[PDB]
RNA sequence: GGCAGCCGCGAAGCUACAUCCGCUGGAUUAUGGCUGAACCCUCUAAGUCAGAUCCAUGCUAGAACGCGGUGAUUUCUUUGCUCCACACAAUAUAGAUGGAUACGAAUAAGGCGUCCUUGUGGCGUCGCUGAACCAUAGCAGGCUAGCAACGGUGCACUUGGCGGAAAGGCCUUGGGUGCUUGCUGGCGAAUUGCAAUGUCAUUUUGCGUGGGGAUAAAUCAUUUGUAUACGACUUAGA
RNA sequence: CGUGGAGGUCAGUGACGAAGCCUAGACCGUAAGGUCGGGUCGAACGGCCUCUAGUGCAGAUCUUGGUGGUAGUAGCAGCGAAACCACAGCCAAGGCGGGAAUCAGCAUACCGAAGCAGAAUUCGGUAA
RNA sequence: AGAACUGGCGAUGCGGGAUGCCGAACGUAGAGUUAAGGUGCCGGAAUACACGCUCAAGACAAAAGGUGUUAG
RNA sequence: ACCAUCUAGUACUGGUUCCUGCCGAAGUUUCCCUCAGGAUAGCAG
């Protein structure tokens, strides 16, 4: 297994990925969350709206509740509640985990993954309505989400002369290897299963 | 008591933290959204109400007028910007390659007693082809987004026994982040005068700290709504050159103003109070956007200005009244 | 008037019966319509326009358990501080024991190679798991011989570009220097006795040399008066 | 099991150190406890078979004596207590219970309807 | 609001129900299977299979209505 | 009002001291006009 493992958090859902995450962290396996602000929740838009203003207000009182804003630090909270905080032991297991809006680097250059059980399209039966949580994240108090699509945004580009040039050179190792064809090393491993 | 100014815990500093700028137009000119002073004490001002269907309208009304000691706005340096999730971030910070001595005591308290090491071998970087201080524009035309100027005041042209500078940052209205730095560095050293950003009758907002009593006052507060009525320029001589009262005299009321503000700068006049006492360092800003309402587009004209001393109750205008009606003085004549 | 005050003028402060000012943008709802089924109709079921409650603009404080940039880094604690090269110890790991092995967008479709009369296009075809890809052979990885290429690659340099979101990394030209298991040979492996993780990673800190770099700042004092219940704050001075 | 005393025994131990005291050193008995080594100790004690009783303490607003916070607080730059003290306390609710230190306080309008011409009025919804 | 009665405490541990009825009644230990109760995390256990339901619920109000959804 | 004795009087609070094993309930009836008392009915040896 990686040392570190980025989940990119488009078209997944915030209730299973952050069990899945809280799970394979008591485990001991460092996890890393991207693209948060593009994560969906199940339901429709007032319902999830209304679910996370009546916590807002629910009082402990400052002390104890928080009107954070942050979508990453919300979804940290859905974590939260899924780990044995205040203990030796859940806070050391959160201490693996970050979550950023979009994808800075040097998590850019890196290999994201994603939770097949976690996605939102799979699991969420089609036709039914979700919540992007972006739109919950600006209705609440969030402003960075006109700055975070404008600089996410540049991370498509760049990236796709990236992808052009490695599929320029995917293209060039595949001619090879169909002109190595028919030799008798490629005749042998073939053979041999490989 | 007002639920938004609590609490009433004092400010921290002197000088305001303006911790707001008029949006960025990327189509005007370059130019600075804030100018920076210091704060006289006040006088009077009566002027012609052209405001349709008022009261008083075309006819002459007195309004209270302060005044506003501004020393001439000297660049020493430029900040860039960039956008970040994490809020807007100071990416480089540059200075005018010399800093007066002023500009150095801000980063010291026994000056006198330190071995005066401020920004010098800052300078020796600078004393060359360039290289860094020079490739640092070009890292801002690169990334910066919004670019805000670094300049000081002329403490010691104030009559201020503290002759520590005063700096804060301006942003730059002008678009095209290049030709703001452009303009920026062109500037370095530059003297800036009060006619190149603020004009007559445009609606200036105030920000300073409130007065102390001796915890109610000193609290930062902000003014807003507040209309220029004519552009002072106290280096030159008989500030009350308007069309009335043909006889020319100086804005600086008998024997000087009163507890301090002995005007030998330039100065602006603004409608109303403002926030803080005198000596206290006041910005000035657009006031975000101009309103289309008749109180704060129509421009307004200068008459009679007090000049009586406030060492009392005050009496005499000018000390050449003293005659005719006082006999002989033969202590004076 | 030395002692204890009184009639006119008036501050210095306490301190109001004194003066000015107190803002413009979104998403909604109740509600009014459009398209259009459920079954002619229908503001609703898929969506949408107008449109007060929520958020924005603004103001106030600033995580004292948040963050970025910047003025300078003890000339003798016997290089004192700092960054490096080598060099011996302590310190421990929230826990290596080959590789986080980079597009985007849809999930009632997208790629890949090609064509081009360039398009939401035509052709062949891929998924149905990474159950893979890159690498992996040598005393835990040595010496040396021969063949084919000057390819692969460990490492010291050098020309240049990109990466400001937490850029602190990505490389690129040219040789230099080892290996090359791509192919064919000669050397040593033992005794840890039938195994005892059989010790190979760095996180921090301490002491011993040489290769450079710069040599400052704060408190009290003095005082200030915008401040001032007392702190505190604001200053001037080799 | 153990403490005070007594009958018989160990021809028992002990100034070459017994009683008592401490032990983050060990052993045994699951228990009342016993044993050993070490630091002080300076004059008598221990097991065994029996007898005997003023024989085992955490309470009793217990008795006698000693000792802490309070506290260098009121107090008289001084001189030095008392009261009180199991220990608690920052609140969301039910089983009657989600951080240094000191200085300053105790409602208006927005929609639809009325034979609502206008003015003006009433009603159903939003909302305090 | 008294009441004639039959199982259970008082003297009752332990597992489950966040905490106050079900299981099971008790020496100190090693090994294996279960009761109640559970198998997304806190929480040790299958984000197991199969048939339909539901858009707001879900772990005293059922007297009545719905051009809410699916069957005779 | 105080001082010493009869008086250490006159039945409701508080407390009731070392250890282990075994057995181990009851909360109700009987007989007198009840709450005061006992014969016992039952449980436990």
């Amino acid at each position: 297994v990686e040392p570190v493992v980025v989940i990119d958090g488009k078209g997944h859902l915030v209730g299973r990925l952050a069990s899945v995450v809280a799970k394979q962290l008591l485990n001991g396996q460092k996890i890393v969350v991207v693209r948060a602000e593009e994560l969906n929740i199940s339901g429709e838009f007032f319902r999830n709206k209304l679910k996370y203003h009546d916590f807002l207000r629910k009082a402990t009182k400052t002390r104890g509740p928080f009107h954070f804003r942050a979508p990453s630090r919300i979804f940290y909270k859905a974590l939260r509640g899924m780990v044995s905080h205040k203990t030796a032991r859940g806070k050391a297991a959160l201490e693996r985990l970050k979550v950023f809006e979009g994808i800075p680097p040097p998590y850019d250059k890196k290999k994201r993954v994603v939770v097949p059980q976690a996605l939102r399209v799979l699991r969420l039966k089609p036709g039914r309505k979700y919540t992007t949580l972006g739109k919950l994240s600006t209705s609440v108090g969030w402003k960075y989400e006109d700055v975070v699509a404008k600089l996410e945004a540049k991370r498509k580009v760049s990236s796709a002369e990236y992808y052009a040039k490695k599929r320029a050179f995917t293209k060039k190792v595949a001619s090879a290897n169909a002109t190595a064809a028919e030799s008798d090393v490629a005749k042998q491993l073939a053979a041999l299963g490989y | 008591g007002h639920l938004g100014f609590l609490p009433r815990k004092r400010a921290a500093s002197i000088r305001a933290r303006v911790k707001a700028f008029p949006k960025d137009d990327r189509s005007k000119p370059v130019a600075l959204t804030s100018f920076l002073g210091y704060k006289a004490g006040m006088t009077t001002i009566v002027r012609d109400l052209d405001r349709p269907g008022s009261k008083f309208h075309k006819r002459e009304v007195v309004e209270a007028v302060t005044v506003v000691d501004t020393p001439p706005v000297v660049v020493v340096g430029v900040v860039g910007y960039v956008e970040t999730p994490r809020g807007l971030r100071s990416l480089t910070t540059v200075w005018a390659e010399h800093l007066s001595d002023e500009v150095k005591r801000r980063f010291y308290k026994n000056w006198y007693k330190s071995k005066k090491k401020a920004f010098t071998k800052y300078s020796a970087k600078y004393a060359q082809d360039g290289a860094g201080i020079e490739r640092e524009l070009a890292r801002i035309k690169k990334y910066a987004s919004v670019v805000r100027v670094l300049v000081h005041t002329q403490i010691r042209k104030t009559p201020l026994a503290q002759k520590k500078a005063h700096l804060a940052e301006i942003q730059l209205n002008g678009g095209s982040i290049s030709e703001k730095v452009d303009w920026a560095r062109e500037h370095f050293e530059k003297t800036v005068a009060v006619d190149s950003v603020f004009e007559q009758n445009e609606m200036i907002d105030a920000i300073a700290v409130t007065k102390g009593h001796g915890q109610r006052g000193y609290h930062s507060r902000t003014s807003i709504n507040h209309k220029i009525y004519r552009v002072g320029k106290g280096d030159d001589e008989a500030n009350g050159a308007t069309s009335f009262d043909r006889t020319k005299k100086t804005i600086t009321p008998m024997g000087g103003f009163v507890h301090y503000g002995e005007i030998k700068n330039d100065f602006i006049m603004v409608k109303g109070c403002i926030p803080g006492n005198r000596k206290r360092i006041v910005t000035l800003r657009k006031s975000l956007y101009t309103n289309t309402s008749r109180k704060a587009l129509e421009e307004v004209s200068l008459k009679w200005i007090d000049t009586a001393s406030k060492f009392g109750k005050g009496r005499f205008q000018t000390p050449a009244e003293k005659h005719a009606f006082m006999g002989t003085l033969k202590k004076d004549l």
